[PDB]
């Protein structure tokens, strides 16, 4: 169990696979990692690139809530969670900022309204799977590119060993395939 | 029309 | 004091890193 730039390359494969191979029940994991990178280095991206990929993913949360049939009070639980009532860079800017806000209350109030059994249900249903289907995720992808870079250029020169060397430590004396996660993470950022 | 998530990310 | 320096010294939550090594293998 490690710290450093190891911990954080694993954490941004991870999220990387998470990402690529939309696995939503995985993305709550990707926002904690963002939340931890965001609270020591808010420096690695502007604050609207950073905001732009949570909501992404915390929408995508709640619409797959939805699109997989969950009661609605579940639905409207994790909506709360992920969009509460309250409510932070140099350039932290008051146009960026609105339309921020402004993104998250008609999420809020589209999912409500769907909460509310409207009698063209059906149709908003086809219609949000639309809106958050796949160019929205291609997008989303993209802004988890462009942040896992500049986190790369904030570390020191990577090392393709420690994965099988951490695993090992954790999975003595067994043996552990090459992941290829970490190998398809370190193909896209370039590694030697 | 009012900024959604969905245009917000794809934007830019 | 630097952007490197700080991000180098992160320290990730326990059971973000545990979520991220069994999913990595």
């Amino acid at each position: 169990l490690v710290a450093g730039p190891a911990a954080l390359r694993f954490a941004a494969a991870a999220s990387w696979q998470v990402v690529r191979g939309r696995c939503v029940e995985h993305f709550p994991r990707v926002l904690e990692f963002l939340r931890s990178l965001r609270a020591v280095a808010p420096g690695l991206v502007r604050y609207r690139h950073h905001e732009r990929l949570c909501m992404g993913l915390k929408a995508k949360v709640v619409v797959e809530l939805i699109l997989q049939g969950r009661p609605w009070a579940q639905v409207l639980k994790a909506l709360n969670h992920h969009f509460p009532e309250s409510g932070r860079d140099p350039k932290a800017t008051k146009q960026d900022l609105r339309k921020i806000l402004e993104a998250q209350e008609t999420f809020y109030q589209q999912v409500k309204q769907l909460s509310e059994a409207p009698v063209d249900l059906a149709s908003k249903l086809q219609e949000l799977e639309q809106e958050y289907g796949e160019p929205f995720l291609a997008a989303m992808e993209k802004l988890l590119f462009e942040y896992l870079c500049q986190l790369e250029k904030a570390l020191p020169t990577p090392q393709a060993q420690q994965l099988q060397d951490v695993l090992s430590w954790m999975q003595p004396g067994v043996s552990i395939t090459s992941s290829l996660a970490w190998r398809q993470y370190g193909v896209d950022m370039g590694w030697l | 029309k009012r900024m959604t998530i969905s245009r917000l990310v794809l934007e830019e | 004091s630097s952007l490197c320096a700080r991000v180098q010294a992160a320290r990730l939550p326990p059971q973000l890193m545990a979520w991220a090594l069994h999913f990595l293998m």
